[PDB]
């Protein structure tokens, strides 16, 4: 019942998506540094995952990892894939609980850092969750800079954002 | 994962103002029962037969009260409230539990026989998503009035062919429902 409290007003942005995107690169760790507090993610700091590329399929089979904002290890364990009706940086996440959602490749130099919107607009509002993914669990490293830089251009606040914290902590396991 | 039901297009442009202005007075006429002459496909309907939609007004919103049998084949008793929007918009949510709300225009009603209700939303990239309904006044609906629905919804270009009358009849343990 009600309206999901994550709804706000406005539509979802209208960012850009990378342009050669090769699913094969961008395979492998991706740690999430800044992410728009997401809902349909338990898992709060130490965020890392795996990124699996397979190729009958064409799509990733990603597993993600971290911990609660109370102190349990969490393990995710989706599918994200591009689609016959956009460019393959626009791909769509198939996780067991959550709605199906996108998830734009706004732009990736795959060897360092990689910005993903996500959002779905309802009529005049919007749920939109956005990402830093970096591989480096450099929560201050280059991809909090180049990707605000990103999402502002592309609309979408970086003030929105969050940090995830990577700290002593953490347990790389993904 | 993306519903069938999301589909490419706009939802269409149903003149709502005028609708709720000459709506919000009078909306204790809506209490009542309703019964589902027939709706457009639509995956929140747990009930298949005999849906019997009973509103209670309080002044603001009404508190639903919806029966009939599943599609398992027992008898299920659902709750809900239609209450109006609350980002003033001018169209009232409706809003069963165990589900987040939706908008619903009602389209055009006579408060004592049909109410023609419709139910869209838009997404980004094209797609939408609408539901309708028609509510009679009494289990079967005088092909008189049905036909002044189906005139409504060719005007917001709604698929007639769509719809489907649920079962509504003597079959229907309507006593037993209005127990629970
Ligand atoms: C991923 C993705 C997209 C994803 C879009 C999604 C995932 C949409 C999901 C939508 C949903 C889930 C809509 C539900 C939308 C649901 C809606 C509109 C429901 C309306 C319900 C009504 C009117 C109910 C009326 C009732 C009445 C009247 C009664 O009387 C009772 O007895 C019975 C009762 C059913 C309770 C994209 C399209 C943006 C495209 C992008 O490229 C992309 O990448
Ligand atoms: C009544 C009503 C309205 C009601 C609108 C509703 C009810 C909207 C509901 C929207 C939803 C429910 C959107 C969900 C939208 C949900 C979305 C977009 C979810 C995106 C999720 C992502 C990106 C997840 C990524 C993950 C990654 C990356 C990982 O790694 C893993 O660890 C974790 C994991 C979660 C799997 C109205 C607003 C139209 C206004 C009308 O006037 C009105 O009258
Ligand atoms: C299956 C849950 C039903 C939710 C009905 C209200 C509208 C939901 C829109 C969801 C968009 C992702």
């Amino acid at each position: 019942d009600g309206i999901p409290s994550f709804v706000t007003a406005g539509k979802c942005a209208s960012v850009a998506n990378q342009d050669n995107f090769d699913l094969r690169r961008y395979a492998g760790r991706w740690y999430q540094t800044h992410i728009i507090e997401n809902a349909y993610q338990p898992v709060t700091r130490c965020i890392h995952s795996n990124y699996e590329y397979s190729t009958n399929d064409y799509g990733f089979k990603v597993t993600t990892a971290g911990f609660n904002p109370n102190d349990e290890y969490l393990k995710i364990d989706f599918k994200v894939y591009p689609t016959k009706e956009f460019p393959a940086a626009h791909m769509l996440i198939d996780a067991p609980s959550v709605f199906a959602a996108p998830y734009e490749v706004i732009e990736t130099d795959y060897e360092t850092y990689s910005c993903v919107y996500s959002c779905i607009t309802t009529d005049n509002y919007k749920s939109e969750f956005a990402f830093v993914f970096s591989r480096t669990p450099q929560t201050s490293g280059p991809a909090v800079e180049k990707t605000a830089a990103v999402f502002n251009k592309n609309g979408v606040e970086f003030s929105k954002f969050v940090p995830v914290s990577h700290t002593a902590e953490c347990v790389y396991r993904a | 994962k993306i519903p069938n039901f999301v589909v490419p297009g706009k939802c269409a442009s149903v003149d709502r103002n005028k609708l709720w202005a000459e709506q919000t007075p009078n909306r204790n006429s809506y209490a009542g029962v309703w019964y589902q002459f027939a709706l457009t496909n639509n995956p929140y309907q747990l009930i298949e037969k005999c849906v019997r939609n009973e509103y209670s007004f309080d002044g603001k919103q009404f508190v639903i009260k919806s029966t009939g049998i599943a599609y398992d084949g027992n008898l299920l008793k659902r709750n809900g409230k239609l209450y109006p929007n609350p980002f003033g918009e001018p169209h009232l949510s409706i809003d069963y539990e165990n589900s987040f709300a939706a908008p619903l225009v009602i389209l055009e009603t006579d408060y004592s026989n049909y109410a023609c209700l419709y139910s869209c939303i838009d997404y980004n990239f094209g797609y939408h998503s609408d539901f309708s309904f028609i509510f009679s006044r009494s289990a079967n609906l005088a092909d008189q009035y049905v036909k002044k629905c189906e005139a409504a919804f060719k005007n917001i270009n709604v698929d007639t062919t769509r719809f489907v009358k649920t079962v509504q009849g003597s079959s229907c343990p309507y006593d037993t429902q209005k127990t629970v």
